[PDB]
């Protein structure tokens, strides 16, 4: 579980980065698509994968907003995210091994823009809570 | 493994920028404090139990630097990887017992910390490249398991 | 989560084994350690790792026994096992990703002594029950 | 990969009485109701969205026959594996794009599936070569994604 110090970090970093959120987001998914590239099936009804394609904006601030939604709701991830979950399973039909992949380019686009703030100690929370969020969508899954 | 010129040129020209100190130091200090149970591997270090200790730990840079001159070797073999790695790969498993997984959190660390370093320069492309390379450095590491 | 039908399912194959609790423990010990040789430095403090070993019986009984636990506190598996998430956090640190690993062979065993009770469903229900219980187990980790 | 004659002949003699339609109808019913998001990948084969359809399902039947005999293939190329797989592990990732994660569920079905056939005779040590063996086909599987 995420300790009150987890939360704190998670809350910092967030705090920091949330006002981006379509440029991070669009950075996340973007980046998950062409450094992993069997993730790009699921977005193969898009005409542009890359950083700047339109598409990729509009849903990369999806993702975004649904995290600081659950950053807002921290103490219960589950019920935050339960609908998504659902949603992932039985309409998009994401394999859930896919969720620790987003999970890390967004480490990776946090670590790129706020160098500074994304301390060890704030990866770790970060990372933590991350892996709740991952763990929360994969629920509905079986 | 085959590899692009493009992809070639990525690794080659973001390496030939990197500072193995520091690179190396802080990827190893986020693997110690990311994932705690990692640092049971690594007793003759001393007292790595919390963040600032890990960080400020001499033998904890001087490792890290060791981990980043074989990231450096690795770049070196990058067409014969599995075959230089042998060596290190059995190290690893037969004395060390590491679990492979671990190998993915270590990649995870050091992607990050390129991120961190080079900004907007460690663009989506140069990522892929970099992630392509870790994975053909986890993959050499982890084959000597069977 | 476990549904109704999933903690039936686990009741009953575990009703049907735990009985042979020394048994089952030391084969799925046993096994693990054969199988999966990178955990055989855990138990190298122990003479004889095989099936056979008293040590190793011992031992297979008390994680069996363990299980039991969690199996009658199915509800909350987190409480019955955060004691064992520290002891092996903390004392034995035992790296985590060798959890899923023991979870495995105790499916193998289950299925071997008894094949036609370890239907698809049981061992799905089996499979979300031990994944709990390492995710438990993993809690006090980070 | 380096095999014992211990091994070989754990693996060969067991495998001399696998009946392939029943262990592979069983190991990929297992698999789709097990992890069943797996189900996404096979389309074709009609309704496999609860446990009683796809055990009734004769399209998983034939296709666990189907991924049974590739096994076969497998132990008798067990010395070149990486290479006699290559088309197949092309085939997994560039165009089916499955999740490697995906080839050790299946490998823990079958393994799970041999325990349930074999009863007392999966002695520890046969367990032991035949997670050789499925290590060895994920691994060759697995490596054409990089
Ligand atoms: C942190 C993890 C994740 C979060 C927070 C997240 C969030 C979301 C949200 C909020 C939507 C709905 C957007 C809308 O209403 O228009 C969505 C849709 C989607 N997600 Fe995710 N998701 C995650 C992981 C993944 C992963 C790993 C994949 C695939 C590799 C994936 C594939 C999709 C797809 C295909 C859609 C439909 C998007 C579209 O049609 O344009 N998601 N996700
Ligand atoms: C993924 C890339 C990694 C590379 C490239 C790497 C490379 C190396 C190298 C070059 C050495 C020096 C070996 C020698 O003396 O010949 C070494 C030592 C070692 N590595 Fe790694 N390693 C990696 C990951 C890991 C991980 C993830 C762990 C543990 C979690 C680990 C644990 C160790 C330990 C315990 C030593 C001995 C250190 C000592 O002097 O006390 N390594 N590694
Ligand atoms: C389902 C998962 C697990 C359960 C339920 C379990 C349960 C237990 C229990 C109850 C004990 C204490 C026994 C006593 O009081 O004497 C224990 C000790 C131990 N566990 Fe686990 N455990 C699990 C997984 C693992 C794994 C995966 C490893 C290593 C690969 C491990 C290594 C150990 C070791 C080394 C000890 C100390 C045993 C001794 O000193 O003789 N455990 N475990
Ligand atoms: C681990 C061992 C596995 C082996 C040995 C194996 C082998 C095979 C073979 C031999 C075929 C026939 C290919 C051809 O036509 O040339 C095949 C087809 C296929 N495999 Fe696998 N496979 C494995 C795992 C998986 C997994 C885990 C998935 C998905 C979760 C998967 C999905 C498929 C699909 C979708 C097809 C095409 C089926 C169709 O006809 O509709 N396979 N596989």
């Amino acid at each position: 579980s995420l300790t009150s110090a987890d939360k704190s970090h998670v809350r910092s970093i967030w705090s920091k980065a949330g006002g981006s959120a379509e440029e991070i987001g669009a950075e996340a998914l973007g980046r998950m698509l062409e450094s992993f590239p069997n993730t790009k099936t699921y977005f193969d009804h898009y005409a542009d994968l890359s950083v700047s394609s339109a598409q990729v904006h509009t849903h990369g601030k999806k993702i975004i907003d649904a995290l600081t939604t659950a950053v807002n709701h921290i103490d219960d991830i589950t019920g935050a995210l339960s609908s998504l979950s659902t949603l992932h399973a039985q309409t998009l039909r994401v394999d859930p091994a896919n969720f620790k992949i987003l999970s890390h380019t967004i480490l990776v686009v946090l670590a790129l823009y706020f160098p500074a703030d994304f301390t060890p100690e704030v990866h770790l929370a970060c990372d933590k809570f991350l892996a709740n969020v991952s763990h929360a969508l994969a629920d509905n899954y079986r | 493994v085959k590899w692009t010129d493009s992809e070639r040129f990525a690794i080659t020209t973001l390496w030939a920028k990197v500072d193995v100190e520091r690179v190396g130091a802080q990827a190893l200090v986020r693997l110690l404090v990311v994932y705690p149970w990692t640092q049971r591997y690594f007793g003759a270090f001393g007292n790595i139990s919390d963040a600032a200790a890990i960080a400020g730990n001499a033998k904890v840079h001087a490792h890290g630097k060791t981990v980043l001159s074989s990231v450096g070797i690795a770049i070196a073999h990058m067409d014969d990887l599995a075959g230089a790695f042998t060596a290190l790969s059995a190290f690893h498993s037969e004395t060390l017992h590491v679990d492979p997984d671990n190998f993915e959190h270590f990649g995870d660390c050091l992607s990050i910390v390129l991120a961190a370093t080079f900004g907007t320069a460690y663009t989506p492309d140069v990522h892929a490249a970099w992630q392509k390379m870790i994975a053909v450095i986890i993959s050499a590491l982890s084959k000597e398991y069977h």
